[PDB]
């Protein structure tokens, strides 16, 4: 498992996509995962929610005709998710937010 | 089968209104109270079905500077793409 910023950060980098122990909101319902329920580690051993499109619609990062951006949970192991996220770009620039979604930092 | 309801007449801002659904709908007690955190708790963290009753809009998005358009953007997209979510305005 490969769940921290540098570590995330990397790879994306390096492989153009998540590590194999990210899967999307709908990947996990469809295994039982249930928000409410915080049994993601029970239904999916390993896994984080990760690689779902993100709005950016307050315009914080940084916007360009063409680029998306995705998510990805950081620093997450068992029951219900945590406030850390990694923020990556269609072209690669990668920033992570740790009190969610107020503040963000560019590390790539 | 978890409720909701926000008195428009009420709001007085929009961190009003992001405190007012952070009780409302049982968010994390990190809540970012920002459109990105509540896309993130109405698809990864509410319960459901869930029933949204937003009275006096008019009023909110008076003293929340259209900004209560956005939040009900937000609800209405995370329903448009399977949320459980009933929305009522009143």
């Amino acid at each position: 498992v490969i769940n921290t910023f540098d570590g995330v950060a990397d790879y994306l980098q390096t492989y153009h996509k998540l590590p194999d122990n990210y899967i999307t909101k709908s990947e996990a319902q469809a295994l039982g995962w249930v928000a409410s329920k915080g049994n993601l580690a029970d239904v999916a051993p390993g896994k984080s929610i990760g690689g779902d499109i993100f709005s950016n619609r307050e315009g914080k990062l940084p916007g360009k005709s063409g680029r998306t951006w995705r998510e990805a949970d950081i620093n997450y192991t068992s029951g219900f998710r945590n406030s850390d996220r990694i923020l990556y770009s269609s072209d690669w620039l990668i920033y992570k937010t740790t009190d969610h979604y107020q503040t963000f930092t560019k590390i790539r | 089968m978890k409720k909701a309801v926000i008195n428009g007449e009420q709001i007085r801002s929009i961190s009003d209104l992001h405190q007012t659904l952070k009780k409302e709908l049982a968010l994390p007690e990190y809540y970012g109270e920002n459109l990105a955190a509540l896309w993130d708790a109405l698809t990864g963290w509410v319960e459901y079905p869930l029933v949204l009753e937003w009275r006096q809009f008019e009023q909110s998005k008076q003293l929340t500077e259209n900004g209560a358009e956005s939040v009900l953007q937000v609800f209405r997209e995370a329903k448009a793409e399977g949320a459980d979510i009933t929305i009522i305005l009143s």
